[PDB]
């Protein structure tokens, strides 16, 4: 999954899924080298439109989190960028990936990739508070076959994950999280 | 309605306790519970501490019961790229809003930044600043301009 690029967990109305989720760069850096002009986004995947907002108020995070982080890059500022969801999400889970679009957003920008077989869910908001969700076994059974390593959670899902039949959860790592930038702490040591 | 279902289910595992379980009574605990209706479902009480710049509950009529949304704002963009370029910074307000919440949040923006030069003229961060706004979705569409005070 080089920079730019993450495989994704979607809960099909048939099992789980995990979808890859892809970003791009849209327009040359330099048109204009003092330029004050939008980075913007164009989503597409064949969002409803309860997404096309949801991807928004995550990009306003994201640039948010990010000009909170690193002043000298100005990158996600100005430079437009497109955006791509597959399909395969069951709608009333279709938000739950918000997160790694805005971790996507964030290895483009640094250029660096996540840690490695690192499938994510869960739905956040924007000052990164993940909240919990539903379904986890599905996801988890589409994961074990996907080569996950390290899953992270909603740090209030964990019981329900401990719920699951014992097998299925030897091997992976698991993380529980609330604020966002605790991922941010675990992708990049 | 739900406390109806979640005490079923306590009396039914506690029959199936009597019928082949050991003990002839049972005397639930709080303690005792976990055995009966397993680990806990509600555990943040509410959403969470206020984060200081861009949040106040909000209390909303939702369909079942009322509910204390939060409300989030962010600055949507740098904000001494230009000192001396003027170009107003609109909010993007979203949340599946009503048409009554469209012109509500634009009633209480241009007061926000009437107010701003109402009362700290030398501050000017709200009416050249970038803003996106989001009222959560869930309000009755007849309450929902009653968050605007918030």
């Amino acid at each position: 999954t080089p920079p730019g690029v993450v495989m994704g967990l979607a809960w099909t109305a048939m099992g789980g899924s995990t979808l890859f989720v892809e970003t791009s760069l849209r327009r040359p850096q330099d048109k204009d080298a003092k330029g004050d002009k939008d980075g913007s986004l164009e989503v597409t995947g064949q969002l409803g439109e309860v997404m096309k907002e949801s991807a928004r108020i995550a990009y306003t995070f994201a640039r948010a989190f990010l000009m909170q982080h690193a002043p000298a890059n100005d990158y996600l500022v100005t430079s437009h960028i497109h955006l791509h969801v597959p399909e395969g999400a069951t709608p009333k889970d279709g938000p739950s990936a918000g997160c790694t679009i805005v971790t996507a957003l964030l290895s483009l920008a640094m250029g660096r990739p996540v840690r490695q077989n690192l499938a994510m869910t869960g739905e956040v908001s924007l000052t990164g508070k993940i909240l919990p969700v539903g379904g986890i076994k599905e996801k988890t059974i589409a994961a074990k076959r996907a080569g996950v390593t390290c899953i992270v959670l909603p740090a209030e899902n964990k019981k329900d994950f401990y719920d699951l039949a014992a097998f299925i959860t030897e091997g992976l790592e698991v993380h529980f999280v609330e604020h966002y930038r605790e991922i941010f702490d675990i992708a990049f040591p | 309605r739900n406390l109806q279902k979640q005490v079923e289910k306590v009396l039914r595992k506690s029959a199936y306790k009597i019928v082949s379980g050991e003990a002839e009574s049972v005397e639930v605990t709080p303690e005792n519970l976990q055995d009966f209706v397993g680990k806990p479902v509600f555990t943040v009480e509410r959403m969470y501490d206020v984060t200081p710049p861009g949040v106040v509950m909000g209390l909303a009529w939702t369909a079942m019961g009322g509910s204390t949304l939060f409300v989030e704002t962010s600055l949507r963009r740098p904000q001494d790229k230009d000192a001396k370029g003027d170009k107003d910074g609109s909010l993007e307000v979203t949340g599946q809003l009503g048409e009554v919440m469209k012109e509500s949040a634009r009633i209480a923006y241009t007061f926000a930044r009437a107010f701003l030069m109402q009362h700290a003229p030398a501050n000017d961060y709200l009416v050249t600043s970038h803003i996106h706004l989001h009222v959560p979705e869930g309000a009755t569409p007849k309450d929902g301009p009653s968050a605007g005070c918030t």
